[PDB]
RNA sequence: GGACAUGGGUUAGUCGAUCCUAAGAGAUAGGGAAGCUCCGUAUGAAAGGCACGAUUUUUCGUGCCUAUCGAAAGGGAAUCCGGUUAAUAUUCCGGAACCAGAAGGUGGAAUCAACACGGCAACGUAAAUGAAGUUGGAGACGUCGGCGGGAGCCCUG
RNA sequence: GAGUUCAGCGAUGCUGAAUCCGGUGCGCUCUCGACGGCCCUUGAAAAUCCAACGGAAGUU
RNA sequence: CAGAAGAAUCAUCGAAUCUUUGAACGCACUGCGCCUUUGGGUUCUACCAAAGGCAUGCCUGUUUGAGUGUCAUU
């Protein structure tokens, strides 16, 4: 055998740079990124980047050759090519002034289904259910954003439908576990088939687009997530026996009935079972209906919050009347007036809280995180030296890598955070007394 | 656990849910999450299953082995400049120290008295090995004086004289000078042979004659090196058999004077070697280095250092091994002296046990200079530390 | 198993330099594209449209002082569809009175005789109908901006609404929505606080991006219930 | 520098047809209808585009269903195309307006057309590009278009267009079309060839 | 008998070929020729690459640089000793090495003073990142004579 | 511990020893270093390997 | 001859198999490559094997282009 040349095997063969992957696949940078979104293809760093880059030291991103080799035989890439042919045929038809041919082209516009992409990305429904938290967070984020040029109006409608169908399933199966009102939004936490599903739902407010994000990238993610949730929701409804998709009540949807439009016709989960809650016109109905109905509680709301209100403000069957407004001119009786934090603490702790302590115009006891687990010593709101010095001063270098160095991070942040909040209790007690 | 009304820290506190604004950055965070899912390189590690870093260290049992020099109690003061070098007589009662002031002070260890104030820059000073001949060889520039203070008994002065009574030889408040030796270069380090007949002088500036061997019985000097290569930092004699150790800038070379040959070359792996010390067993060498590194060499283990130690924040100045007790010390410009327990077994399979014992502090730093020289008391675990402030510390 | 998501291969430095370079190329182009030539047909076309409007205004005002005043609703939604150069000064003034001084501006108005007369005057330029609850909520929740200190500020938090309209028992966006839908006592104050919406037509389809003079097929005049569909396309 | 051979051929052909003396029947195709009148002509043409194959299929199926289930039409109106067909229409004196492409590659295909239209008293114009004519009739290229019949609505639009083509194409040029084209010389080129000519005339005759 | 018949016999990462080029040949581009075919080898050939990028109106922009055959004697990574067969040995057996490529790991070394120190110097050392782009060296170079060194052989106590 | 040569003793094994110290020469064979001429004809190419200038990039 | 027992060195013949070559086709004429997929191992970023591909001219269509070639675009 001749002298084997350098850089012909090993890391230099296993890894491929982004620009070489572009030339290998004959794709544009945007097209290569899109299939990496649709499939799972992400950069990888070799241990020896200089060796993996044929001796070069220039900054470079690497992929597996086997990952790019898998993209060679991917049917959707031809759909991207078929779209470019389409896009040019439409331009010629519009350039030559043929409106009816262009309309026929637009009707027959090439499409693709992520059927095979979902299956090969997630072999099992358990694998899918694990990686749903990002899908739900993105879908719920876009179900409230205004329609713009970058994002499809029908795409927005798909987000609203898929999010509502998922919420309906969790309500029906009573899979909700925890609900956390953070400054970011409402962190929900359900368990489906043993998997812990946590997603955040933002508040409905008239924000502005940041104008610094690339909605092209978030368009591909949204397209993939909509396909994933459609197939996930289809199985979940079939497992429960419900037909998918649930029928649409267009009039009620146009009357802002929300979840009431979506009829779920068949084809401590009882914490609020014996309670008829009522919602005033100052509270997040989109969140309060979900949490209460997830535990069996009946919910009525102000008509301005939406149509389909089973109850009414005059109906005395109301037991609790959520009203975050600091004033009620319509103060009833037997309808104990509380605030939403009373509700959300009830789901998180699974125990009815103090109505008076959460009554109108209260001090609002602190909101706990149902996700934060108590640390070794972190404060939950609800002779020796001559031996220790040697014990910590010998192996400070009597080793080789001195991997003991991670105490300098681990013990620091843990202890100072413990010392800081163990000090806050001391300060707050002093202020009280 | 940061929300409308959190007690954990004070983000922001909101009196009511209605007042809670819209998080403007939520779109940006989800965008960055999407960016990470396809642009962030992913590496799969072992997660280093929960394992507090304190499991990794070994057990010293320092209490079980406690000849530790505790905080200093005897303070010798009076020297107005940096004490360049100091040494303790074989008896251990007299401490001869000298510095840039040119003042030679002989101190009584048990009392701290300066009985010999007579001065007569002091590069270094080393006592003779023979108790009956208490002669102190003191180097100033290129001149070395063999001083026998009249503090010793008269017969001991005579027992010093008859030992002797390249480098040229020549034969005051008790200025008992015996044989002045002048050399081409400024002598830096002094070493005494075990029998006292040979004195080794090392100078870094010189090349051909950097190291000189002086035979007192013949009253002559010569260069044992036919051709010397590299600068010489320090010189010492092997404590068991006739070898001469040359600590060069980068190496440590063992020279057999009887056969006039080379025995071993130790690669310190260090940019600059400061000083060397030899265990009385003769098979262990400790190298103090300007690279803030202490290298332990086992002559029977490897040419490479057996251990590397880098506690010091500044260049390591001197390293001294206690002649009897299994303890050694390192002094650096940081002002801190490190006392280590180094215990040696004669068994081949038995690796010598080296552990730290103490980090002696509270020493002054002058002109970015801290501890210059350290000496071990011949009897017990007492350390003589010479600082740049003119202070001598008794670490008992 | 221990996955680590390292820092992205994005090179944020050259990323934002490329951003600033793109913006600099934009301001240069906008300053460059000045003073196009105009052909005689456009001047005649403008005149014929102006006389077309003059004939319509005289007919609508004189001998036709009757307006149908869409009923069974106290609220109307009006959006400025079109606009013409050298617009008649009467039309120009009525548009600013309705606060529709710019194209794609949308305003909630009270269904009464006074608005209907002005709305009939400016009929060819405006599309109006009956907004339902879903449209009113979505418009406020997504495209509602308040005039705070006299600037256009997003109604992201109820704190600004409480500060700006607390004296009228208005503390929240839902209070704004209830006032607007039911035409409450403070409907006049709420509408003045609300900045006019900007419902620019959305061109997502490739055909929409290419065709000329695209405006989503926005017709003019009274549409009734169809404006909810138009709102649904924008929100 | 190294241009590709086909690019050099295209550019040399462009200059060569400029420098060479061009016979008047070929030089007439360098003078085309002005932009305003061409735009008005194509506005009338686009009202009489022939039905696309898809539109034709839709209409015929609509009649087929009536015949199949249960069952008088007016004559169609459209622009006339095809070289042989238009030539027969001019020779039959049925053409009201002939629109000749200015860049028919074998120029012999339409080199005789302006004279034939002149002999028959047919209003004609030479308009920019075969592809504009092609787009009207849903083809890639049309060497020539003819208007023979319009609807009574558009009699005045055609009459105004015919008058404009008379004033802006035939009243203009006329003397221009009768002259040999070409000989168009660059500013510094004419001086340079003068230096070449005088040097040649000195002693370079053989 | 080197005949006839019957069987056996050639073992390699390191030895050659394999790889490179030489004078030359030669397909391709083109052009001749009725034609078998001839001329032509960077020739008026669109003569093939590399990097950059939050994705770019989810239709790719920007920048940079621009055949083959022909040498078992030329150029070239790396193996030695002892033993072994009826016949094979730098190949097999025993022992001892070497070269080339490949990944991680262990230990050591350098850095929030950004990529090591020392010596006047020639330069040294266990390490001590170097993209595009630009160079330099080895390969790699006539012949003759004398002198010096070493090895083997020869001479000899 | 191999090989060779001597002695033996008993499948070809086992056991002894020695295998040393020199001197050298216009010697022969091969190679290297340092010169000195003659050149003129100032003395193949490529694969392959190395280095330099250059400064992109960058408690964990 | 031995051996075997729908036999057959049978006939017919419509299913197949059909090594290396040759117009002879990845490039050369003991060899040397490239691309795709799959597999093995007592060792898995390495090595190996297998299968399927890679000649020239021309035609039809497809896709992607180039042109200071001919134009249009208020």
């Amino acid at each position: 055998a001749r002298v084997k040349q350098k850089g012909k095997a090993g890391a230099a063969r296993i890894y491929i740079t982004r620009n070489q992957a572009l030339k290998k696949l004959q794709l544009t940078l945007a097209d290569f990124r899109r299939i990496c979104i649709l499939k799972g293809v992400y950069p990888r760093e070799p241990k020896n980047k200089k060796k993996a880059n044929k001796g070069s030291t220039a900054p470079v991103t690497f992929y597996y050759t086997k990952d790019i080799q898998y993209l060679l035989h991917e049917p959707i890439v031809q759909k991207f090519r078929e779209y470019k042919v389409f896009a040019r045929k439409l331009s010629k038809a519009l350039g030559k002034g043929e409106l009816e041919t262009a309309k026929r082209l637009e009707a027959r516009k090439p499409t693709y289904s992520l059927d095979h992409i979902i299956k090969e990305r997630y072999p099992t429904f358990h694998d899918a259910l694990k990686d749903i938290d990002d899908a739900l967070s993105m879908l719920f984020l876009f179900s409230t954003m205004p329609v713009t040029d970058k994002i499809g109006a029908a795409t927005v409608a798909n987000c609203e439908r898929l999010c509502a169908e998922f919420q309906h399933y969790v309500i029906r199966s009573n899979s909700l576990r925890k609900a956390f009102l953070s400054i970011k939004g409402i962190y929900y936490q359900a368990e489906i088939f043993g998997e812990q599903i946590t997603w955040i739902v933002p508040y409905k407010f008239a924000q502005s687009v940041p104008t610094d994000v690339d909605f092209r990238i978030m368009h591909t993610f949204l397209e993939f997530y909509q396909a994933l949730m459609g197939f996930v929701n289809f199985k979940l409804y079939n497992t429960l026996g419900l037909r998918y998709p649930p029928k649409i009540d267009v009039a009620k949807s146009e009357s802002a009935a929300g979840l009431a439009a979506y009829e779920l016709e068949e084809s401590n989960t009882s914490l609020f079972s014996n309670f008829t809650f009522f919602l005033s016109r100052e509270v997040p109905r989109f969140s309060l209906e979900f949490v209460i109905r997830a535990f069996g509680g009946k919910v009525g709301w102000d008509p301005i919050l939406g149509s389909g209100s089973p109850f009414s403000e005059s109906d005395p069957v109301i037991t609790h009347h959520i009203c975050d407004r600091p004033h009620i001119s319509q103060k009833y009786e037997g309808r104990i007036y509380i605030q939403p934090q009373w509700v959300y603490d009830s789901i998180n702790k699974g125990i009815l809280e103090r109505t008076d302590l959460y009554a109108c115009g209260a001090t609002l006891p602190p909101h706990l995180s149902p996700f934060v687990k108590v640390g070794e010593n972190d404060y939950d709101p609800e002779a020796e030296e001559k031996e220790e010095k040697e014990a910590k001063e010998l192996s400070k270098m009597m080793m080789s890598n001195k991997q003991r160095k991670l105490y300098s991070k681990l013990k620091n942040e843990n202890s100072k955070n413990e010392n800081y909040n163990n000090a806050l209790r001391n300060r707050k007690r002093d202020i009280e007394k | 656990e940061e929300s409308y009304n959190p007690p954990e820290e004070y983000p922001k506190k909101y009196k009511s849910l209605r007042v809670v604004p819209a998080y403007s950055n939520l779109i940006k965070e989800k965008f960055e999450r999407c960016l990470d899912l396809y642009l962030a390189p992913r590496v799969r590690r072992t997660k280093l299953n929960i394992d507090p870093e304190s499991l990794l260290p070994k057990l010293p049992t320092p209490s079980e082995l406690r000849p530790f020099p505790t905080r200093c109690t005897n303070v010798f003061i009076g020297h107005k400049g940096r004490v360049r070098c100091l040494s303790v007589h074989v008896s251990g009662n007299w401490l001869a120290s000298g510095g840039d002031d040119g003042v030679l002070r002989i101190w009584e260890v048990m009392t701290g008295r300066c009985v010999w104030k007579c001065s007569l820059i002091i590069q270094s000073l080393a006592w003779g090995p023979l108790s009956d001949s208490p002669v102190l060889a003191v180097a100033v520039d290129e001149t070395v004086y063999f001083i026998t203070p009249p503090i010793f008994s008269d017969e001991q002065i005579e027992a010093s004289k008859e030992l002797f009574t390249s480098a040229i030889w020549r034969r005051l408040h008790g200025g008992i000078v015996h044989a002045t030796v002048s050399t081409p270069s400024s002598i830096k380090s002094l070493s005494w042979h075990r029998r006292g007949d040979y004195l080794a002088t090392s100078s870094p500036t010189s090349s051909s004659q950097a190291v000189l061997i002086h035979q007192l019985s013949r009253g002559a000097s010569q260069s044992p090196f036919s051709k010397s290569k590299g600068s010489v930092q320090a010189v010492t004699f092997h404590p068991t058999m006739p070898y001469l150790l040359v600590a060069t800038q980068r190496y440590v070379r063992i020279y057999n004077l009887v056969k006039q040959e080379l025995v071993k070359t130790l690669l310190t792996g260090v940019k600059w070697v400061s000083s060397l010390s030899v265990h009385s067993s003769g098979d262990h060498v400790i190298i103090g280095s300007y690279d803030k590194r202490l290298c332990w060499f086992d002559l029977d283990f490897s040419s490479k250092p057996y251990k590397n130690l880098r506690y010091h924040s500044r260049a390591l100045r001197d390293v001294s091994y206690h002649p009897s007790l299994p303890l050694f010390c390192s002094g650096s410009d940081d002002g801190d002296v490190q006392v280590f327990h180094g215990r040696v077994y004669s068994d081949l399979l038995a690796n010598p046990l080296i552990v730290p014992l103490k980090i002696l502090r509270n020493h002054k730093v002058v002109d970015n200079v801290g501890v210059l020289s350290t000496c071990w008391h011949p009897k017990e675990a007492w350390l003589f530390s010479a600082g740049a402030g003119g202070e001598i510390r008794m670490w008992t | 198993p221990e996955v680590l998501l390292k820092k992205r291969k994005v090179n944020e430095r050259t990323r934002k330099e490329r951003v600033e370079q793109a913006i600099a190329k934009k301001e240069a182009q906008k300053k460059n594209r000045k003073e196009t030539f105009k052909r005689a047909e456009t001047f005649i076309n403008n005149y014929r449209q102006r006389e077309r409007e003059r004939i319509r205004l005289n007919r609508s005002a004189k001998n036709k002082g009757d307006i149908f005043v869409p009923d069974e609703t106290k609220l109307l939604f009006v959006i400025r569809i079109a606009g013409v150069k050298n617009m008649p000064p009467k039309i120009r003034k009525v548009l600013r009175l309705l606060r529709l001084s710019r194209i794609n501006n949308a305003v909630f108005v009270r269904n009464n005789k006074a608005v209907a007369q002005m709305l009939r005057i400016v009929e060819p330029y405006v599309m109006y109908g009956i907004p339902n609850l879903h449209s009113v909520r979505e418009l406020i929740y997504k495209r509602g901006f308040g005039k705070i200190n006299g600037q256009r500020i997003a109604l992201s938090d109820n704190a600004l609404i409480e500060e700006a309209l607390g004296k009228y028992d208005v503390i929240s966006i839902e209070d704004i929505i209830h006032e607007i839908y039911n035409v409450g006592s403070h409907f006049k104050e709420v509408t003045k606080f609300l900045w006019p919406f900007t419902l620019t037509p959305v061109k997502h389809s490739l055909m929409e991006k290419k065709v000329k003079h695209f405006n989503e097929g926005r017709k003019a005049g009274y549409c009734g219930e169809e404006i909810n569909e138009l709102i649904k396309k924008q929100v | 520098v190294k241009w590709p051979e086909y690019i050099r051929l295209q550019r040399r052909r462009k200059i060569l047809n400029l420098r060479l003396k061009v016979p008047p029947a070929i030089a007439q195709f360098q003078k085309t209808l002005d932009k305003n009148t061409a735009t008005q002509v194509f506005k009338l043409l686009n009202k009489y585009r022939p039905e696309t194959a898809a539109e034709k299929k839709q209409r015929l199926v609509a009649e087929a269903e009536a015949v199949a289930n249960g069952k008088v039409s007016k004559k169609p109106y459209n622009v006339k195309y095809g070289l042989n067909h238009v030539v027969a229409l001019i020779e039959a004196k049925k053409a009201k307006l002939v629109l000749i492409a200015s860049d028919v590659d074998p120029i012999e295909l339409v080199v005789f057309l302006p004279a034939l239209c002149k002999k028959m008293g047919v209003p004609y114009a030479i308009v920019k590009n075969k592809a504009r004519l092609g787009t009207v009739i849903h083809q890639k290229t049309a060497a020539v278009l003819a208007v023979t019949e319009v609807r009574e609505e558009d009699k005045n639009e055609l009459a105004s267009i015919v008058s404009a083509v008379d004033a802006n194409f035939s009243a203009k040029y006329d003397e221009s079309r009768r002259k040999w084209g070409g000989g168009i010389m660059g500013g510094k080129t004419q001086a340079l060839l003068a230096k070449r000519a005088k040097a040649a005339a000195a002693t370079v005759r053989l």
